[PDB]
């Protein structure tokens, strides 16, 4: 992806599987989760952004 | 004694190791996140159970896991 | 009459079906506790963080559904036992007035029916109701300390 | 290193908060800590206590009274030098805390993790995959 | 008639009920003075009484053996007007206040703030939305043919499970 | 008569619970879901929120009116 | 002069924005709702000042406008409440026959058939039948027209408009400061001298010139048209010399020191009036006048501005002995800087008052025809103790936010508050003990008692008839008390109250009071009491006591004074907070209140209320049950609860079938609660979750995210409904009963 798209989550523990978030930044380094998405809604825990992979992340 | 994990998703804030009231969790060193550190249950034989960790935890979902199991003096936090 | 209490049979079977396809259906996993499954059956909550997590376990929903069979065979028993003694007595019509309102089925079936039984002892005397009778007290008190 | 046992202790009149039986046949856990000057803190078993300036010991029946006590000590007096131990009846002195000189918040080198799950939690086994099969569920 | 029920009209215990009705009202009546406010509301009741007992045995009601009407749901058209008229005025209300209710929250999602807007509604756009849900079974069909009220399914947070 | 009926019902309700516990400990503890790929039990877990929430619309349909008509009536 | 008035001028700008901005008074809820646990914490924290502010100035300036707001509501209530006696009520017809006519001063509209509910209550009326207990407040009063019931109501409207502009006034335009505030001498100097000491000699002065002469010429049988209007009692000394001929001379007997001549008025007579039932109005006016004295008097002790008077800080600090270390030293400072330390001893005082209006207004009814009003009897007993007991329960509330936050131990270091909390397992390990014993040997009596007389055994048992549990002390007191009257009160003429023993006094054929004898079953209820009492003590004093620290959880007060629990770890924390022990607290005291008012119902039933008649004997309402049945659980099942709900439930139809309904409807509320009280938010989250998709399904799902209640508000959410339908359940039965039967 790149910064500032739209990505639909695929972690299925993600309070977000399956929701529209926004990438924050992705990071160059060699990261096990590169990609920061912010989000609408808030967790159950407030939170409104997470960490993910590549292969958890799909443009839409 | 209570089974407490972290998983790769920790990103290393330090958070839990600043809640836990015991001292079962410390940062150690490490390179698969950008703090280059993640948490660690060296003395888990302490830990309550109290799961003070996992609401300091902020990943989506809790890095840090506790399963509470069998029962001690230490983990019942028994004064007497 | 009739159908007024079947239909809140049906209300409670549907209900107590809920809590327990929820407990069943949410066993392995909620969004609350994806990984609910590492945890077992019966675990008490995983803890006041994301929000508190009491009763989250699938054993408690076998706890909240239990409350609803009681309630539901209550309903069961409490309709053919009135529509069962007004008609050994010859009065059908008092169920048929008196069941469409929940008045009727406290004043002429719970506490209509009591006497006997809460008269099994008193100050003056004793019958072989007081068995009975010592019995509907030791249920309210037992069931008071559950409390 | 190990803990001077005769260290003075902060000024208190005693409570029924203490430790009972169990501390003088099972553990017991001590608190050191440096204060520049002589301030009355709380217990964390009840009431009120002076700590004397310089050197002070308490004994207390749980680790978590302990760190309890150090995590006070460090937010309203923000002393910092506090060193946590354990006593076993036998006589024997476990120093517990900061157990390696560096507080656990702050990292070490040759510190080595301990419960580390190479992958995230959403990622463990399933348990009817390992029933009657000694495998763990964390991959 | 139906089930065994008899016409309200005709019910002897619809006719008891109607007398001990009003007997019951009548020696309150007994106790106060013609020109009494006790009296003149006592009188406006029996009048109310009456009417209402004369207008059920009218309607085509059915008594049981107790003389209380008793309605016929299941389907049949001339007891259609105890269930499935006030039926269907009561799913025209409702899907109505849906079909409004569900304007507003997609309206407010489009907005700066759009947790603003539901504590602090926008009355003007609101009452824009409430004047809209008259036509809401055209409006909602058309909405669903549209592809415009079902999200699929892989848009919609589930459990891992 | 009774006593028998009241009794029956009673061991109807417990028999019913566990049913619903064991079917619950089944999938906590004995389900595989790769061994059962696309199967009724697979297909159910995939749409238990729809089934979840109709029984919670159904349970508060029947509820709202079924005790409205009472209070309507007392 | 260090006790001086400095106000802000104009401190906050009265604004409509803060309105529009719902939740501006938190840093956490200003920024808005993301979840529906907002609109919850939005209401919840309110009020909660000392959680908004810093200062406290600003939170003594928003206490200070907050009172006015609660007189204004309280003026706007009792305006109303004589408006509808004006306006919608039967009080002439009942001033001429108050033992024929029922108070009612409420009618409803016909709307739905709820029209059935204006019974006739008597007097050319239909209404709601009002048990307040006003319309015997205002014959002694000595209102005796709708006319001046219009112009109380009218007074009631101008107090309330003033109020509610002082209360604006004081935080908008006139804030005082901190210092104002904290005048603890002043303050007192003036509740006692000016509100309470001003406040009873004004009273006793319209007693003295009202009520007594319009009661005289009331209980002589004057027709109330016929009676002069209270100002001809001021202005014609010639006609209140009639009624009393020591008007004729004047204040001279109280200036130059020869108060024996004003007898007349100022008696000591003690016991009842036989015509009303109720005190003398002669012995209220005196009772009033020497009480005022002594507050004004009392009112001079502080020290304010000019030397004389006592320092409160010296009198505390001086208390200290041997046993208590440095005494009361620094309660001074706690109860000046603290709003919830005083909050919680005026909590638990005002309960207690309360709780002791309601014993002292029964037994010595002090207003006319309220005696042999049975239903208002029961009402106003029955409302004063639960006011008591909840402002009780309030007090160790408001004890534990105390210790919480205000606490600060440097400034408490071995005073009385030190020394409790470091004997708190001494103090909660004796009284843990106390409440088993005491459970034991009074519930355990009653066990006792249901299985002998169900097995057969009626001479094993604690009875009149068998082994008998007398209470021998409160018999001597009551002895002490008849024998008072020449003996060791001379000059009053009778008993303080005829409960004590003596006479039956009775007011148109219904007994006004008699005395209350205590046997067994009242040995038994008794100590019933002395348990339910104690463990609500228990449940509160462990929770102040432990509100900061445990040997469970040592940093307890980190946590606040309100959470849910501390993990399921140490075993398991789950309403482990001084709040949480507040809403155990709640429970044992709705417990404790409830066998109180059902041990004066049956009791005032059964031996006390009823009908006289010929050979002067008494036939009670439930013929004298209580001695013989009350002594075991089966009893209080079959012959109070069953025997007494059969108006309630046979209600329908009838002007009581809004109890009738109202009794069922409680019923439900109560059973209702039982499902936040028993479940746990954990499911309700996870039942949410479905409900939320389908809502998602139907792209309908709201902004604002739907949440399960928190586990504190679950709580709250399940007491406040056991409450609601615990109590309204008998509100009830206790109406419907004794509108039926009394
Ligand atoms: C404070 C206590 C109190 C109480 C409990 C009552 C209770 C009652 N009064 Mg009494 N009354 C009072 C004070 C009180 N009154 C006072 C002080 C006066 C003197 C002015 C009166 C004068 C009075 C008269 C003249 C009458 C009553 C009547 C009634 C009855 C029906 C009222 C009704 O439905 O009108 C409802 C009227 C409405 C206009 C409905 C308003 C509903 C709105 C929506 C409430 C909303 C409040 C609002 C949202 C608050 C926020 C403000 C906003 C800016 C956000 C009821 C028994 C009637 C009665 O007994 O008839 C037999 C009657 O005729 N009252
Ligand atoms: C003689 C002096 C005097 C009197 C009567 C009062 C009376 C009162 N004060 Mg106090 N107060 C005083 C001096 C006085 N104060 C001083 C000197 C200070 C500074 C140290 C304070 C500081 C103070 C605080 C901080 C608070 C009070 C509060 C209250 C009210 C308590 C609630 C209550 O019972 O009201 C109901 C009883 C009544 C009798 C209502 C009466 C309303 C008016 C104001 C009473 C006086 C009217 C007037 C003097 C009488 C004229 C008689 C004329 C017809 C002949 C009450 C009105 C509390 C309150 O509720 O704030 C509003 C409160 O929070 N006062
Ligand atoms: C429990 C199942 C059940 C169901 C689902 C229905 C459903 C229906 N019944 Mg009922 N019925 C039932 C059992 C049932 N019935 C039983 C057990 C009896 C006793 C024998 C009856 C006796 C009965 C009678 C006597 C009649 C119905 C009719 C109807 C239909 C009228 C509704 C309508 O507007 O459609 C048709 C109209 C439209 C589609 C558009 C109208 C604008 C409807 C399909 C009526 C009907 O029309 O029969 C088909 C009718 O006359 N029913
Ligand atoms: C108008 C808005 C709206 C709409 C279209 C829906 C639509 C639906 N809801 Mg409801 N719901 C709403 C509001 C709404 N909901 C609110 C406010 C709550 C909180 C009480 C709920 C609580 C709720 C539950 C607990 C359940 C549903 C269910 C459902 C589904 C079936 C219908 C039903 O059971 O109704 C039931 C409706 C209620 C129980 C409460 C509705 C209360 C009022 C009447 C609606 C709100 C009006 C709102 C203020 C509109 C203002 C508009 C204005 C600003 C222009 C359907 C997806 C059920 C479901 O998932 O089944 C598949 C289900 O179990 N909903
Ligand atoms: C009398 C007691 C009582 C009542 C009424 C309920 C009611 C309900 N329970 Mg609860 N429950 C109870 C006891 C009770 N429970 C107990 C003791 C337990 C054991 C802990 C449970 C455990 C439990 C679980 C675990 C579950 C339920 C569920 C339900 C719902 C099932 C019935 C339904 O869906 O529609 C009935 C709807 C109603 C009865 C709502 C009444 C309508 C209200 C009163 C409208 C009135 C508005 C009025 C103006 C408000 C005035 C407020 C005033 C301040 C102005 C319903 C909300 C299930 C659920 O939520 O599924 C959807 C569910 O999963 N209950
Ligand atoms: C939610 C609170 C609440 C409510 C709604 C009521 C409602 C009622 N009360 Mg109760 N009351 C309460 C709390 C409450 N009370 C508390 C907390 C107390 C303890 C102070 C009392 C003490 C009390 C008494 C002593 C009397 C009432 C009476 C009444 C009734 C008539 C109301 C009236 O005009 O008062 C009229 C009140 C009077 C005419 C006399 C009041 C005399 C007291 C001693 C004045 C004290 C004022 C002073 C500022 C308070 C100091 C408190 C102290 C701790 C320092 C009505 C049923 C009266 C009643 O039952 O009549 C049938 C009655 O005589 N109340
Ligand atoms: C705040 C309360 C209050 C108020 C405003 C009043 C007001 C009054 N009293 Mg009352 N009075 C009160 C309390 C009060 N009294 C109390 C507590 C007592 C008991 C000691 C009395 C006993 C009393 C008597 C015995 C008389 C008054 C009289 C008067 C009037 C004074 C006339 C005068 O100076 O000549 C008084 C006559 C002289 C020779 C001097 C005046 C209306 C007099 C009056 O006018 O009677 C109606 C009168 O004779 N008062
Ligand atoms: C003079 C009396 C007084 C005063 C000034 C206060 C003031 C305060 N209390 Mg205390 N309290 C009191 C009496 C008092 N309380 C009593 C008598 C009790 C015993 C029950 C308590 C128990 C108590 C607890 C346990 C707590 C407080 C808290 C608070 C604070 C927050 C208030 C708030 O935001 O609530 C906002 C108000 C509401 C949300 C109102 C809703 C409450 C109920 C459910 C509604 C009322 C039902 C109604 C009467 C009947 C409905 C009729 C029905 C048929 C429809 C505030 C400092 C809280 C705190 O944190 O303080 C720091 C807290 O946790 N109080
Ligand atoms: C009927 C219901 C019931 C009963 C019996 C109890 C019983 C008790 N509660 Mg509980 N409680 C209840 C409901 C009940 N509670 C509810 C609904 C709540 C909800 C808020 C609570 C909340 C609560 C709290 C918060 C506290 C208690 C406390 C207590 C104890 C009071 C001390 C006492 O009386 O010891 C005597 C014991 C009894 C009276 C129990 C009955 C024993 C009788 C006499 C018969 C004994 C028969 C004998 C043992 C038979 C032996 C042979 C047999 C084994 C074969 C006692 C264990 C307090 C406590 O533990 O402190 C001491 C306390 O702090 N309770
Ligand atoms: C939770 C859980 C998780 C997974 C595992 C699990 C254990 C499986 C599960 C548990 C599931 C559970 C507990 C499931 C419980 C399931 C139950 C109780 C199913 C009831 C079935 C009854 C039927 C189909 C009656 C049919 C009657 C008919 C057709 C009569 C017809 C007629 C005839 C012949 C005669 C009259 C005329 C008519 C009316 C025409
Ligand atoms: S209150 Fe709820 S979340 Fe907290 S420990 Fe108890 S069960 Fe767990």
């Amino acid at each position: 992806v790149k910064r500032g798209s739209k990505v639909r989550i695929l972690r299925k523990e993600s309070y977000w599987y399956q929701d529209i978030g926004t990438v924050a930044t992705i990071d160059t380094s060699g990261i096990r989760y590169p990609v920061v998405v912010r989000f609408e809604k808030v967790s159950y825990s407030g939170v409104n952004t997470n960490n993910f992979s590549l292969d958890e992340v799909v443009e839409v | 004694s209570h089974s407490v994990k972290v998983y790769d998703t920790c990103i290393g804030c330090t958070q839990c190791v600043r809640a836990c009231p015991c001292d079962v969790l410390e940062m150690v060193s490490w390179d698969g996140c950008k703090a280059g550190q993640i948490a660690s249950a060296p003395r888990t034989e302490d830990c309550i159970g109290c799961k003070r960790c996992e609401t300091a935890c902020p990943t989506d979902f809790l890095s840090v896991r506790v399963y509470l199991g069998g029962e001690t003096t230490r983990s019942m936090g028994l004064a007497y | 009459g009739d159908f007024l209490i079947h239909h809140a049979i049906a209300l409670a079977l549907h209900t107590t079906t809920l809590i327990l396809v929820k407990g069943a259906l949410d066993a392995r996993g909620s969004k609350l506790m994806p990984d609910k499954k590492d945890f077992g059956y019966a675990f008490p909550c995983d803890g006041p963080g994301r929000g508190g997590t009491c009763d989250i376990s699938a054993w408690d929903a076998f706890y909240l559904s239990m409350f609803w069979m009681l309630n539901t065979i209550g309903w069961v028993t409490f309709y053919w036992h009135w529509k069962h003694i007004t008609i050994w007595q010859g009065n059908a019509g008092q169920f048929n007035e008196s069941s469409t309102y929940i008045m009727g089925w406290l004043r002429d079936y719970l506490w209509l029916n009591s006497s006997p039984l809460i008269n099994g002892y008193n100050p003056f005397g004793m019958n072989s109701l007081s068995v009975w009778s010592w019995m509907f007290l030791f249920g309210h008190l037992i069931w008071a300390t559950g409390f | 290193e190990t803990l001077n046992l005769q260290i003075p202790s902060p000024t208190f009149e005693g409570s029924t908060g203490g430790w009972l039986r169990a501390a003088e046949v099972e553990e017991k856990y001590a608190i050191t800590w440096t204060s520049p000057k002589e301030q009355v803190f709380e217990m964390p078993t009840g009431g009120a206590a002076i700590m004397r300036q310089g050197e002070n010991l308490l004994y207390l029946a749980r680790k978590e009274q302990c760190l309890a006590l150090a995590t006070q000590v460090k937010n309203s007096f923000k002393i910092t030098d506090y060193k946590v131990y354990r006593i076993f009846p036998s006589g024997e002195v476990q120093y517990l805390h900061p157990k390696d000189g560096v507080f656990p918040e702050k990292v070490n080198a040759g510190r080595v993790g301990v419960g580390n799950v190479s992958h995230s939690i959403g990622k463990n086994l399933n348990p009817a995959q390992i029933k009657f099969t000694s495998k763990s569920f964390n991959g | 008639d139906v089930a065994g029920l008899t016409p309200c009209g005709e019910s002897k215990e619809f006719a008891r009920r109607l007398d001990g009705s009003v007997k019951k009202l009548q020696t309150r009546l007994s106790k106060y003075e013609a020109g009494t406010p006790p009296a003149l509301a006592l009188q406006k009741q029996i009048d109310k009484t009456k009417n209402r007992f004369d207008r059920y045995g009218k309607a085509g009601l059915l008594c049981g053996t107790d003389g209380l009407p008793h309605l016929i749901t299941d389907g049949r058209w001339t007891h259609s007007g105890e269930f499935v008229i006030p039926g269907l005025l009561f799913l025209y209300v409702a899907g109505w206040i849906g079909w409004v209710g569900r304007s507003y929250v997609l309206f407010a999602r489009t907005a700066d703030k759009p947790t603003e807007k539901e504590i602090i509604i926008d009355v003007p756009v609101a009452l824009s939305f409430v004047s809209t849900g008259f036509i809401w079974p055209f409006s909602a069909f058309k909405e669903f043919t549209s592809g415009n009220l079902i999200v699929p399914a892989d848009e919609i947070t589930v459990s891992p499970r | 008569q009774s006593a028998l009926y009241t009794h029956h019902q009673y061991i109807a309700g417990f028999l019913m619970v566990g049913a619903f516990a064991h079917g619950a400990i089944f999938f906590v503890r004995d389900y595989d879901p790769e061994q059962n790929k696309n199967n009724v039990l697979a297909r159910i877990l995939d749409h238990k929120e729809a089934i979840i929430s109709h029984l919670s619309w159904v349970s508060l349909f029947l509820g709202f009116h079924t005790l409205g008509i009472y209070v309507h009536n007392d | 002069k260090k006790v001086s008035i400095t106000v802000d001028r104009d401190p906050v700008a009265t604004s409509f924005e803060k309105w529009a901005q719902p939740g501006h008074f938190s840093r956490t809820l200003a920024k808005g709702p993301k979840t529906t646990t907002w609109i919850w914490n939005l209401h919840a924290d309110v009020h909660d000042f000392d959680s908004h502010t810093n200062s406290l100035e600003d939170i003594s300036r928003k206490i200070f406008s907050a009172h006015f707001g609660q007189l204004s509501i309280i003026f706007l209530w009792l305006s109303g409440m004589y408006f509808h006696g004006a306006r919608f009520s039967n009080y002439s017809a009942w001033l001429s026959n108050p033992t024929a006519v029922k108070p009612s001063a409420q009618v409803v509209w016909p709307i739905v058939g709820q029209e059935v509910l204006n019974g006739d209550v008597g007097g050319g009326f239909q209404g709601v039948q009002v048990t307040s207990g006003f319309f015997q407040i205002w014959r002694s009063s000595g209102i005796t027209s709708e006319v001046e019931l219009y112009w109380c109501a009218l007074a009631g409207l101008i107090m309330s408009g003033l109020m509610i502009f002082a209360g604006w006034f004081h935080y908008h335009k006139a804030a005082p400061k901190l210092e104002w505030f904290q005048n603890a001498e002043s303050m007192l100097n003036h509740h006692l001298s000016g509100l309470l000491g001003l406040g009873c000699l004004s009273w006793a002065g319209h007693q003295i010139h009202v009520s007594l002469p319009v009661n005289k010429l009331l209980d002589a049988g004057v027709a109330p048209q016929e009676i002069p209007l209270p100002h001809e009692f001021l202005v014609n000394r010639d006609l209140m010399a009639q009624l009393y001929p020591s008007f004729s001379k004047g204040l001279v007997p109280f200036f130059t020191l020869n108060w024996s001549e004003y007898s007349d008025f100022l008696t000591f007579k003690g016991g009842l009036n036989p015509v009303t039932g109720g005190l003398w109005l002669s012995d209220t006016a005196h009772h009033h006048l020497a009480l005022a004295v002594l507050f004004i008097v009392a009112g001079h002790m502080y020290r304010t501005n000019w030397g004389i008077g006592h320092s409160m800080k010296e009198i505390l600090e001086a208390h200290k002995g041997p046993f208590t270390g440095e005494g009361h030293k620094g309660l001074y400072e706690i109860l000046t800087t603290s709003w919830h330390a005083q909050l919680a001893i005026n909590l638990a005082m005002l309960g207690s008052v309360s709780i002791i209006v309601a014993h002292h207004m029964y037994a010595m009814p002090p207003y006319p025809y309220i005696a042999t009003d049975y239903p208002t009897q029961l009402s106003i007993f029955t409302h004063h103790m639960w006011i008591g007991g909840f402002c009780v329960c309030g007090g160790a509330a408001h004890a534990g936010i105390f210790m919480v936050r205000d606490y600060n131990p440097a400034q408490n270091y071995n005073n009385l508050l030190d020394r409790v909390i470091r004997h708190r397992d001494a103090i909660i390990s004796h009284l843990n003990w106390i409440c088993i014993f005491l459970g034991f040997h009074s519930f355990g009596l009653y066990i006792h008692n249901d299985t002998m007389r169900a097995l057969g055994r009626t001479q094993d048992m604690f009875s009149d008839t068998a082994i008998q549990l007398k209470p021998v002390f409160a018999q001597w007191v009551q002895s002490i008390h008849t024998l008072a009257p020449g003996n060791t009160t001379p000059n009053a003429l009778a008993t303080a109250s005829y409960a004590f023993g003596g006479d039956v006094v009775a007011v148109g054929n219904k007994v006004a009071m008699m005395p209350i004898s205590l046997g067994t079953a009242d040995f038994m209820v008794h100590h019933i009491h002395a348990f339910t009492i104690h463990v609500t003590v228990l449940i509160l004093l462990k929770g102040v006591l432990f509100s900061r620290n445990s040997r469970l959880i040592p940093d307890k007060a980190n946590l606040g004074f309100r959470f849910p629990c501390d993990g399921p770890g140490r075993g398991g924390t789950c309403q482990s907070s001084a709040w949480d022990s507040v809403f155990l607290g709640l429970f044992w005291m709705y417990n404790c209140i409830s066998v109180v008012i059902f041990h004066f119902s049956w009791k005032m039933q059964s031996d006390v209320w009823g009908t006289v008649q010929s050979d002067g004997t008494v036939t009670h309402i439930t013929g004298g049950n209580f001695a013989q049945s009350a002594i075991t659980i089966n009893g209080w099942l079959r012959d109070f609860l069953w025997a007494q709900a059969s108006q309630v439930i046979q209600s329908y139809g009838s002007a009581l079938s809004a109890y009738g309904l109202i009794f069922l409807g409680a019923h439900f509320i109560w059973a209702f609660s039982l499902m936040f009280l028993f479940s746990g938010r954990g499911y309700w989250q996870e039942l949410i979750e479905s409900i939320v998709w389908a809502h998602n399904k139907l792209n309908v799902a709201p902004a604002i995210q739907p949440r399960a209640l928190s586990i504190t508000q679950g709580r709250a959410v399940g007491l406040a409904h056991y409450l609601l339908g615990g109590i309204g359940t008998t509100w009830a039965f206790f109406l419907a009963r004794i509108i039926s039967v009394g």
